[PDB]
RNA sequence: CAUUGGUGAGCAGCGAAGGAUUUGGUGGAUUACUAGCUAAUAGCAAUCUAUUUCAAAGAAUUCAAACUUGGGGGAAUGCCUUGUUGA
């Protein structure tokens, strides 16, 4: 432990990720285990891709993509020290943010990294997606939420939300 | 096989000189090849000596 | 003889944790691994505590009375120690990892920062006896959201200031009645708050952050409340504040950064008094003594300790230790100094009485593998892996000659003849032994005839015959002096790893791979003895081992052995967790010493807790460095399969417990071991045991004092030797008059005369009675010099100790006196007019 | 009954004494407080882990315990103590002279019932108080009202009412007003126990003839009667898991579970606790749990759990029997023998008269474990034999343990009562080993010993033979035949060279072991009962029938000490690890500590119970004693670890200072004519001589980055004549410079540099002349010789130019002349040093 | 350096006479052991 | 003849209402004993949340922020930087 949890958009599959490298994908309502990995490494977050068939894990340095059974398909060298993972299900974009202060959009269908955006605000404390328009809301330690689009290098909106870190 | 060699290393059968090496990632120099040998009191070493009928139990095999 | 107690941990000054001054300002306490070392900087006297934590120490504190020491390791396990008695009073387990421990200025209470919580406990009375639970909880305060970085008592014990990782500092009151005066949370910081301090009076509060901001809080009007009056910033951009301390009477703020930089500031003016750099590694701890003259900075990487006087820009102390890095040690021919060779290429000279390094030699460009002295104490020789053997004068600190083969080969063992003309070295790359002359740097010879790598070399101190032995299971004895040049080989069953010469030079002892120590005679190549040492060895199980420590064969042998100077015992060590002492005529084990009890080391436990083993594997092998706060902590710079690592490439596996070199002291009944934690010095004190010699019913201390009053001085001295008690021997020895000294010294029995020589040698170096001790030495040398001359090896330790007394103090006194006399003669005899 | 050396620390190996334990709840956590003599111990229930021990022993035994919400109430004699975390917050002494029997805490009230049928009610002064502290009232139960009080209970939702269960009937009191509200009809049988049910108004009564009666207090009737024939009911409990189960604990040692809904008997656990010590003294179901905690008088505390049913549809009908979850235990009888199992004082070995050998941890009571007596298979393949109904080994009368070969083979030998063989044990596996060592002369084993190498074991036989076996292979090596009576002690030295035996014939035999010769015999006046050998000092002590302890040096084979003063049989004795002391316990209820250098009795203890075994820790920090009564080992701490003790004899009252405290302070000066140095550090002379270059080394290489403007007198913000110069002037006036020399000694080296360098260098050179005269008188003193020489050297460095340009001045010349006169006598030190180096070098090298 | 870290048996260190007193050549600590200046008489 | 070959059939010996292998589960120990929860100078443990909100305090890089990149060549369009044009 501790375990960071994620649900499929259907909600039929659950993806748990321990801090000490125990990452499991299961059909929680059936009680059927799809995959189980013991990475023996620090793991921070995981997300499902367009199905339960593929999932991404943000490990100690690099982000890895595994299939349904649990074999490693990809090791994304460009995504470094990501703590927050997200998936835009209509754009097929996996979005990573983390300790480096860079927001990265990667196309999971073609494999081409779509965008590298420099947040310039230190490590990203929080990250959410707007499901309405696929704009990423990042939370920084200066107390501002910034709104990001892959086609623009600067944030669309900066909101001064909190005094301390968000 | 290399996998057999990996398992024999982790199981404590291999020494490079007097020193036991249980790390498979250990890199061997051309000079250091000449001292990569079975550890004494190894069941593998006893097996090969017993196969050749040359096992001496005074030497511990 | 057999009894040895752990005296010193030499060669390390700071591992990690809090360093604390004593209240009088004379003693510095520093954590070295799981042990605490105290250095007395005024009396130049260092000792270490015998007790061990099971892991590395995270915090220590000493009482203001100097009577109690509380030391907490990582994972929160405390030991409470009687400081003056040097004995452990209690063991406590605080279940959470503790950041700070601090006694009250009264000393009645102590505060502890464990997690979010602040625990105040009542300090037990030191004059009370040991009881089952001596700690009474005063309070537990739980206002912080995250882990407490630090805590500070006020000068009166009423208030405590706590700083935590949730970017705030709280004020707490010891009294529930006074809790209304202390209910404030101080906010506004953008990072971890590193310290909160009161002014010299209670009215001002200073809070310091990780990103480098100092806030001054005052209780002022805009009713009345605390507010930030003034914000000051350190503009060190890359460096983050690693530590901070504050002396309120001097108003001195000392800050240590991640860049290796420490700054001295004066508050509340924020005036930069000073700005210096320890090095490149972070400054991990800062302390200041009570009167405020001395600051002490500790850096964990490379193990650097630094006591700085700051009013005068002067370094009281600048030391660097060596952890998991020592390959060889050699005593000086007087046992006052130990010289260590290190894997980073440094040769260091450590005083034994004060635990500090005297000199460092850095000409070697790779790991130094061996260090030896000549019979003359002024020359040492060192062999390194870089391909050179160097000779050092310790008078000028001069590398006066270097020795190089034809090609570059990695020298691993080193020997030098007694009359210092010939130096031999052996290598693992080559099967030959390279022989150089000292006066001329050219190589005389390359001895051939070993079918494996020459693992060990020695010169006989009297015959001047060279015994080498190798991994080809042979010991070759070379007579390289003379016209003959004959070599005689001896075959052993197994691979020879260590070798030692008897000080007589008649016999050679050999430690092999099969766990045996075999002793051979040199004149006829006959095996006169054998010791089976394999079962005595304590071998642990590593966290990565898939095989039992019983079935492991990593360390079931000894890689270093050494003879006692009387030739009767052998100390032995290896890559194990045991140091074994043997009596060679009886071929039996006298005593065994556990090298380390540190679970942070690897092979210290034979069995491992099976709760750690999961279906993934060990929980101790999970790569958890990614959870760290800093990128420098998170970065994995390692190369795959490196056996030891490097300065820039740190190894993945934990350090292993091992002893690389054991030696006996030429001067005292002590031995040194070069191990992972440092230099283990085990010594014998005769004040502890009761060991009578030729005792009788009539022989009592009362009877000895009665004979002293009856003025039967020879009888009193003989009875004191028969009782063998240091205080009573000292009493009689100082009670004998000067006129009676020749008669008593002439009539001392021949059996007790090693005892009186050993006593005088031990006593005379610290005692102030220089003329009395010299008269005793003169009387004993006049009476029985011939007996000593016949029994060289029985008397060698005592005579070397006496010579150390005569050279080390008496010559300095005489030199000062003669310089005064000649200066007086000049100043009076010569005219200085106009 | 006190000592200057040893203080009581704890008594280990004890779990409960058969006083009914109390259960307490903190949140979701349960704890059990058991009574151990005069202390109590608290255990975390989930792990059975010892949390707290009562801090101080009560004057009398604890008779009743109760617990509620961080507070423990313990009854002894007329007092009730209120403790939190083992520390006594409050004490109530009742005005009666009688003894408190029972306790009941509910609401504001504490009710304490005495043996003369009186109930003292105490109440809180303020309802916010944590415990009742002040006396409210007293209620007497007369013989016409009811018999002797059995229990005080409080049913739930009974406002201000206490239920007093007697042997005859059940009474109900209003503890606020003191009225007797209700009195039940008399029961034919004597009521032994009572327990409130988790239903409303119902209390369960257990009688002597074996009846469990459910009594409705509001109805005033009985609603159910359960009969358990030929059983005395000792405990009652109710399940609160949702299953209507009742547990009855009998004095025969059985625990019976009944289903109250089904009207049936679920299960019987037979002999969970021994009948002789009282059977099931207490059994409590934990609240809401399928776990029942049981205890008895046999020093055990067990737990049992109910598994869920194997049937899904049936469930409550098909109930699995309760199974053993976890327990803590100790000896059921006082320990016969003890030893320390290692040098770290982690573990002790203890054999008791209940035939059990245990290992007790001094660091954590959970690590204590009983050594297993499960035998091994014989090597030949034949059957072992013996009765199939397995019983424990006979009680151990002797034990030897050597950890030189722990983990390789057997390292313990035990001699058992009335057997002709000794048994071996392995401490790593914690089990009996595979060899039994015989005496081979048809005699009982009187002595066991082991070699320090771990390869040999020695047996002393009641017929005089000594057999040496191999510990690894169990093979008889040798047999020694000197003695003709019972061999009551064997030992061997640490070098395995010399061996000593002692026996009932009064003979001490000295043997060599490498060569099988006999080195000597020694006849003493009385038969020898026991021997303790000290291997560092080669000294062994013998207990003799004439009530003396004889210390013999083994290398010279000579009686060196004889200790007299025990007025009865010496039960045990042991050495200190440094060999300085011997601690002996005798049948005269005394434990004496003897100093061997003086041969005196330095300490004595008058004990209440005779100490059968005395052992002393290898660390020297602890002493362990076992006594005739009590199932535990008493641990004592050594005050000599932290303070120094006088060796002055203490046998005068019941049962110079340098010699007494084994210290000696070296004199400041042995003689006036002897040159002596300073008392301080040796490096002060060197620092004073070369202090400037030490400064230049100590300065940093680069100038530190300072502020642009540093404030003046920053150290100050953070008279006409110096005290040194005043002392110099008055010393010149009075011709005595002693105080001046004293302050020069006590100055720091930098202060010495200042006060020497800042002298009056001008005419008439009075300060220089006076300083030279002070140094001459200091040189006459023959003390601090190197310091006065250093002071003159510093003067020559500082003001040498003044003295040189201004010599042939009368005052300066005469001062230096006096200095030369006193200083020329110190060439004797040169001659001594030169002789010592020349002769010592010649002797050493040639 | 990195190749030595890979293949070297021991720990790999990172890759890096005027007239003076020898007490100045020592390390910073209260004591000293050698007094004579660095230059030999033949070197002076 | 040898069998330090396999598979068996039988003796002597050992030998207390059996013995010998194998295996699933659970408990204790595997570091040295100061009790559970919370918003913690106290309260709870049957919770409260029908006082849980006010006041006070609290905003530096004037966003400094990839110390995080396998090698060699490149960069239409991106991105970064600098200059410039028009507002």
């Amino acid at each position: 432990g501790p375990y960071h949890i994620k649900y499929a958009k259907n909600g039929t599959h659950l993806l748990i990720t321990g801090r000490k490298g125990h990452v499991a994908s299961m059909d929680w309502r059936k009680g059927q285990l799809r995959a189980e990995l013991f990475l023996n490494e620090t793991c921070h977050s995981a997300t499902y891709l367009q199905n339960e068939q593929y999932f991404a894990v943000a490990q100690k340095k690099y982000t890895f993509i595994y299939d349904h059974e649990g074999t490693e398909l990809h090791r994304l060298k460009q995504h470094i020290e990501a703590r927050h993972l997200d998936f835009l299900p209509y754009h097929y974009l996996l979005v990573t943010a983390g300790e480096t202060g860079w927001l990265k959009y990667h196309d999971v269908s073609t494999g081409q990294l779509v965008s590298e955006l420099r947040t310039k605000a230190g490590p990203t404390m929080a990250m959410a997606q707007n499901p309405w328009n696929a704009v990423m809301h990042l939370g920084h330690s200066n107390g501002t939420v910034s709104l990001w689009s892959p086609s623009m290098p600067e944030p669309l909106v900066k909101l001064l939300s909190a005094r301390g870190p968000v | 096989t290399i996998q057999d060699a990996v398992k024999f290393i982790e199981q404590g059968h291999v020494r490079v000189g007097p020193n036991l090496i249980n790390d498979p990632a250990y890199l061997v120099t051309r000079n250091m090849e000449d001292y990569v040998t079975w550890v004494d009191n190894s069941k593998i070493k006893k097996t090969l000596l017993r196969y050749r009928n040359q096992i001496d139990d005074f030497d511990f095999s | 003889k057999s009894d040895f107690k752990f005296s010193n941990l030499l060669g390390t000054v700071y591992r990690q944790g809090n360093i604390t001054f004593s209240d009088d300002g004379k003693q510095l306490l520093s954590p070295v691994g799981n042990r605490v070392s105290v250095f007395d900087l005024i009396n130049n006297k260092s000792f270490t505590f015998e007790y061990e934590h099971r892991k590395n120490i995270a915090a220590i504190d000493l009482n203001k009375q100097g009577t109690l020491l509380i030391s907490i390791d990582e994972d929160g396990r405390a030991i409470l120690v009687n400081f003056k008695a040097r004995n452990v009073l209690h063991h406590f387990n605080f279940k959470e990892k503790c950041s700070a421990v601090k006694f009250s200025p009264d000393g009645r209470l102590f505060a502890l920062a464990s997690g979010r919580f602040l625990q105040i406990w009542k300090t037990p009375d030191v004059n009370k006896d040991r009881q089952f639970a001596p700690f009474v909880r005063h309070r537990v305060h739980a206002g912080h959201f995250q882990d407490i970085t630090s805590l500070t008592w006020s000068q009166d014990s009423r208030f405590i200031l706590t700083t935590s990782k949730d970017l705030s500092a709280k004020i707490w009151s010891v009294d529930s009645e006074e809790k209304n005066l202390a209910a404030t949370t101080f906010n506004g910081h953008r990072d971890y708050v590193m310290g909160a301090f009161f002014s010299h009076d209670q009215e001002k509060i200073y809070t310091v952050s990780k990103d480098g901001a100092v806030f001054v809080w005052e209780f002022t009007k805009r009713k009345y409340s605390w507010r930030i009056t003034k914000k000051h910033f350190f503009y060190a951009n890359q460096a983050k504040v690693k530590c901070v301390t504050f002396h309120p009477a001097t108003r001195l703020l000392a800050v240590g950064f991640t860049s290796g930089e420490f700054r001295l500031y004066d508050l509340p003016d924020f005036t930069l008094i000073q700005q210096l750099s320890m090095g490149q590694n972070p400054v991990n701890t800062v302390s200041v003594n009570q009167t405020g003259e001395w600051l002490a900075f500790g850096s964990s990487k490379l193990g650097q300790l630094l006591v700085y006087e700051w009013q005068s820009e002067s370094y009281i102390l600048k030391q660097q230790g060596h952890f998991d890095s020592t390959n060889s040690l050699a005593y000086s021919p007087d046992g006052s100094r130990v010289v260590t060779a290190s894997e980073d290429g440094k040769i260091k000279v450590w005083d034994i009485t004060s635990g500090f390094c005297l000199a460092t030699f850095e000409e070697h460009t790779s790991s130094v593998t061996a260090v030896q002295f000549a019979k003359r104490g002024q020359v040492m020789f060192s062999s390194s892996l870089d391909g050179t053997v160097r000779a050092w004068d310790l008078i000028r600190y001069r590398n006066f000659r270097t020795f190089t083969g034809t090609e570059r080969i990695q020298f691993n063992c080193l020997a030098v003849d007694p009359s210092g003309e010939v130096v031999c070295a052996g290598s693992l790359d080559n099967f030959d032994i390279h022989v150089w002359s000292v006066q001329t740097g050219q190589l005389l010879d390359a001895l051939s005839g070993h079918e494996g790598p020459v693992s060990c070399l020695s010169f006989s101190q009297e015959n001047s015959v060279l015994a080498s032995a190798s991994w080809d299971k042979t010991i070759r004895i070379w007579s390289i002096f003379g016209r003959s040049q004959q070599v005689e080989p001896i075959e052993v069953y197994s691979d020879v790893l260590a070798l030692s010469m008897r000080p007589d030079g008649k016999e050679v002892a050999v430690s092999t791979l099969k766990g045996q120590i075999s002793i051979f005679n040199i004149e006829d190549a006959k095996q006169v003895g054998n010791i089976d040492c394999r079962k005595d060895i304590i071998s642990g199980r590593f966290n990565q081992d898939r095989f039992t420590a019983k079935n492991s064969e990593r360390s079931k042998f000894f890689t270093t052995i050494h003879y006692s100077f009387d030739g009767m015992a052998i100390v032995a060590g290896g890559n194990n967790n045991s140091i074994c002492l043997y009596d060679v005529p009886n071929e039996v084990l006298l005593k065994r010493f556990i090298v380390s009890r540190n679970m942070a080391l690897n092979g210290t436990l034979e069995f491992l807790n099976s709760k750690k083993m999961t279906e993934a594997g060990s929980l101790d092998l999970i790569d958890d460095a990614g959870e760290n706060s800093d990128l420098e902590d998170r970065i994995d710079n390692s190369l795959p399969g490196s056996q030891r690592g490097g300065d820039l490439s740190t190894r993945k596996m934990r350090p292993e417990v091992r002893v690389t070199s054991v030696q006996f002291s030429p001067t005292a009944n002590a031995f040194a071991a070069a191990s992972t934690e440092g230099l283990l010095i085990y010594s014998t004190n005769d004040t502890i045991l009761f060991d009578p010699f030729d005792l009788d019913v009539d022989v009592t201390p009362h009877s000895t004092v009665e004979a002293l009053r009856e003025k039967q001085f020879l009888n009193a001295l003989v009875m004191a030797f028969r009782l063998n008690e240091e205080y009573l021997i000292n009493k009689v020895y100082e009670a004998i008059p000067i006129k009676e000294i020749p008669l008593v010294a002439s009539n001392i029995p021949a059996i007790y005369l090693p005892r009186i020589l050993k006593f005088i040698g031990d006593f005379a170096i610290e005692s102030q009675h220089i003329e009395f001790n010299l008269i005793w030495i003169k009387a004993l040398l006049s009476a029985s010099g011939g007996y000593i001359n016949e029994h060289k090896y029985l008397f060698s330790t005592a005579m070397r100790s006496i010579q150390r007394f005569i050279v080390r103090v008496a010559k300095e006194v005489v030199n000062t006196t003669t310089d005064n006399k000649y200066t007086y003669r000049f100043l009076v005899s010569t005219d200085g007019s106009m | 009954k006190n000592s200057k050396i040893f203080s009581p620390f704890r008594i280990i190996g004890n779990v409960s004494n058969g006083v009914p334990f109390a259960t307490g709840t903190l949140g979701s956590t349960f704890y059990i407080v058991t009574c151990v003599g005069k202390t109590f111990q608290i255990y975390d229930a989930n792990t059975l882990h010892l949390l707290f021990v009562s801090e101080k022993e009560t004057p009398s035994s604890i008779v009743a315990l109760s617990a509620h919400f961080h507070y423990v109430y313990a009854a002894y004699e007329n007092k009730v103590g209120i403790y939190k975390r083992g520390i006594e917050e409050h004490l109530l002494e009742l005005e009666t002279d009688a003894n408190v029997e029972h306790l009941c805490i509910f609401g504001d009230y504490l009710c304490a019932s005495t043996d003369d049928n009186s109930i003292f009610i105490y109440k809180k002064s303020d309802p916010q108080d944590k415990y009742p502290s002040e006396f409210y009232t007293k209620l007497t139960v007369t013989e016409i009202q009811g018999g002797e009080i059995v229990s005080l209970q409080h049913l739930a939702t009974y406002l201000n009412k206490l239920t007093v269960v007697t042997k005859s009937n059940v009474l109900l009191f209003n503890v606020r007003t003191g009225k007797l509200v209700f009195t039940s009809n008399e029961f034919p049988d004597q009521i032994t126990t009572a327990e409130p049910a988790p239903v409303l108004d119902i209390i369960a009564l257990g009688t002597v003839t074996g009846e469990v009666i459910m009594f409705n207090m509001r109805k005033g009737k009985r609603i159910r009667t359960i009969k358990i024939p030929q059983s005395r009911i000792s405990s009652l409990s109710f399940r609160t898991d949702g299953s209507s189960h009742l547990s009855v604990g009998t004095s025969s040692g059985d625990l019976i579970f009944y289903d109250l809904d089904r009207r049936s008997r679920i299960h019987v656990l037979k002999n969970i606790h021994r009948e002789s010590y009282g059977g099931v003294t207490q059994a409590t179901f934990l609240n809401g749990q399928p776990i029942i905690v049981t205890s008895g008088g046999d020093n055990s505390l067990k737990e049992y759990v109910f598994d869920p049913s194997l049937s899904q549809g049936s469930g409550d009908v098909v109930v699995q029997p309760p199974r053993y979850l976890r327990s803590r235990g100790g000896h059921s009888q006082p320990p016969s023998y003890i030893a320390f199992a290692d040098s770290q004082s982690h573990f002790m070995l203890s054999a008791s008269k209940d035939r059990s050998l245990w290992s007790f941890s001094l660091r954590k009571d959970a690590q204590s474990q009983e050594m297993s007596q499960r035998l091994h298979k014989k090597q030949d393949g034949g059957r072992v034999g013996g009765s199939t109904i397995k019983s424990k080994f006979p009680e151990i009368v002797a034990l030897a343990i050597e950890n030189a070969r722990i983990g390789e083979w057997e390292n313990i030998i035990t001699a058992h009562k009335d057997e002709k063989f000794a048994r071996t044990w392995d401490m790593r596996n914690k089990r009996v080993g595979r060899w039994t060592f015989d005496t081979t002369d048809d005699g009982f084993v009187k002595s066991v010993a082991m070699s320090q190498c771990g390869n040999f074991g020695f047996i002393g036989s009641s017929n005089g033979s000594i057999t040496i076996y191999n510990m690894q292979s169990g093979i008889l090596r040798k047999k020694y035949k000197l003695h003709k009576r019972a061999v009551t002690g064997i030992s061997l030295d640490g070098m395995n060279r010399k061996m000593v035996s002692c026996g009932l014939d009064g003979i001490v035999g000295f043997y060599d072991f490498n060569k099988s010769t006999l080195l000597g015999k020694l006849k003493l006046d009385a038969p020898i009962t026991a021997m303790v050998y000290h291997r560092s000092s080669d000294l062994f002590a013998l207990a003799l029938d004439d009530l003396s302890i004889v210390v013999i040096d083994a290398v010279t084979q000579r009686v060196v000490r004889q200790l007299w003063g025990h007025s009865n049989r010496i039960t045990a004795f042991d050495f200190s690890p440094e060999g300085r002391w011997i601690v002996s316990a005798s049948l005269d209820s005394t434990i004496r500590t003897w100093d061997l250098p003086t041969g005196g009795c330095i300490d004595g203890i008058i004990v209440d119970n005779v100490a059968t075994n005395v052992k002393f820790s290898p660390n020297g920090d602890l002493l362990a004693t076992t006594h005739v009564t009590g199932n535990g080992i008493c641990i004592w701490t050594n005050r000599a670890q932290f303070k120094t003790v006088s060796t002055r004899t203490i046998d005068e009252s019941e049962f110079l200072n340098d010699i007494d405290f084994n210290t000696y302070t070296s004199l400041e000066q042995i003689d006036k004519e002897l040159l002596t140095l300073s008392i301080g550090p040796r490096s002060k002379m060197n620092t004073l001589l070369h202090l400037d270059v030490i400064r230049k080394r100590s300065k940093p290489k680069e100038a530190p980055k300072k502020s642009e403007k540093l404030p003046f007198f920053l150290q100050l913000s953070g008279g006409f004549e110096s005290h040194f110069t005043k002392q110099l002037r008055e010393g010149s006036q009075s011709k005595d410079y002693s105080s001046l020399l004293a302050t020069l000694i006590n100055f720091s080296p930098a202060a010495v540099d200042l006060e020497i360098r800042s002298l009056n260098s001008f005419e008439p050179f009075d300060e220089i002349v006076w300083f030279i005269d002070a140094l001459t008188q200091g040189l006459k003193s023959n003390k601090n010789f190197e310091l006065y020489e250093t002071f003159m050297s510093l003067l020559f460095k500082a003001h040498g130019d003044v003295i040189h340009a201004n010599n042939k001045n009368q005052d300066i010349a005469s001062a230096l002349q006096n200095w030369e006169d006193v200083h020329k006598k110190e060439d004797r030190l040169d001659d001594l040093v030169k002789f010592c180096m020349g002769v010592a070098a010649f002797v050493t090298t040639a | 350096y990195k190749l030595d870290v890979l293949s070297s048996v021991h720990f790999v260190p990172k890759p890096a006479r005027v007239e003076t007193p020898t007490i100045s050549m020592e390390d910073a600590q209260p004591l000293y052991m050698s007094n004579a200046s660095s230059l030999a008489p033949q070197e002076i």
